[PDB]
C-alpha cells in the first residue's frame, strides 16, 4: 500500500484555564484535499493574513452539545459568526462521500450550501441527518477522552460552556 | 531534515506559527 500518508494535526485543550490533554487528528486529504488543506494550515499557521499566522491557536469551542457534538474554529469571532479559509472568504462544498457515521468525526460547520470557512465540529454520536449538508473531513485517533472531557463541560443558554475551552496550542504530528 | 526526525521521536513537526530555525532550536534542545 504505496498510498500518502494522511496529514495528522493536534490541538492541546484547555478547560477552565487548565490543560486536559491533546487530541490528535487524521485530515483525509486523499478524499476531500481542498477542507483538509484549508484545516491543516489552520493548525500550523501556514496562513498569513498581513503578515500575521492566522488559525485555530487560541481560539475556543464556542457550542458544546453533549450527545451530538462540540463546535469551534470560529478564531474571527469566537461566537459562530466568523468566516475565514485560505482560499478567501467561503469556499463550496468540497464533496460529501463520508458520513456522520460515528464520534470523533471532523466535519465542517456552515450556513447553507458552500458556506464553509473555518468553523468546525466534533462529532459526539452518529448524525445521519448531517450527512450531504456538512462536508465530513476527519476523524480523532488519539485523545477521545479530551473530546468527552469538552463534551461534558457544563454549558448555560444556547449550549455555550460556562468555562472557556480553549485551544492552548495546537500544530501538525 | 528537522521534520522527519521530529517525526521519528514522536514530536509534532510544526507548532502553530512555529517558523525553520525555532523548530530546528526545538529538535536541538531534545536531542
Amino acid at each position: 500500500n504505496s498510498s500518502p500518508v494522511n496529514p495528522v494535526v493536534f490541538f492541546d485543550v484547555s478547560i477552565g484555564g487548565q490543560e486536559v490533554g491533546r487530541m490528535k487528528i487524521e485530515l483525509f486529504a486523499d478524499v476531500v484535499p481542498k477542507t483538509a488543506e484549508n484545516f491543516r494550515q489552520f493548525c500550523t499557521g501556514e496562513f498569513r493574513k498581513d503578515g500575521v499566522p492566522i488559525g485555530y491557536k487560541g481560539s475556543t469551542f464556542h457550542r458544546v452539545i453533549k450527545d451530538f457534538m462540540i463546535q469551534g474554529g470560529d478564531f474571527v469571532n469566537g461566537d459562530g459568526t466568523g468566516v475565514a479559509s485560505i482560499y478567501r472568504g467561503p469556499f463550496a462544498d468540497e464533496n460529501f462521500k463520508l458520513r456522520h457515521s460515528a464520534p470523533g468525526l471532523l466535519s465542517m460547520a456552515n450556513s447553507g450550501p458552500s458556506t464553509n470557512g473555518c468553523q468546525f465540529f466534533i462529532t459526539c454520536s452518529k448524525c445521519d441527518w448531517l450527512d450531504g449538508k456538512h462536508v465530513v473531513f476527519g476523524k480523532i485517533i488519539d485523545g477521545l477522552l479530551v473530546m468527552r472531557k469538552i463534551e461534558n463541560v457544563p454549558t448555560g443558554p444556547n449550549n455555550k460552556p460556562k468555562l472557556p475551552v480553549v485551544i492552548s496550542q495546537c500544530g501538525e504530528m | 531534515e528537522v521534520k522527519a526526525s521530529l517525526r521519528a521521536l514522536g514530536e509534532p513537526i510544526t507548532l502553530f506559527g512555529e517558523g525553520p530555525a525555532e523548530r530546528r532550536e526545538r529538535l536541538r534542545n531534545i536531542l
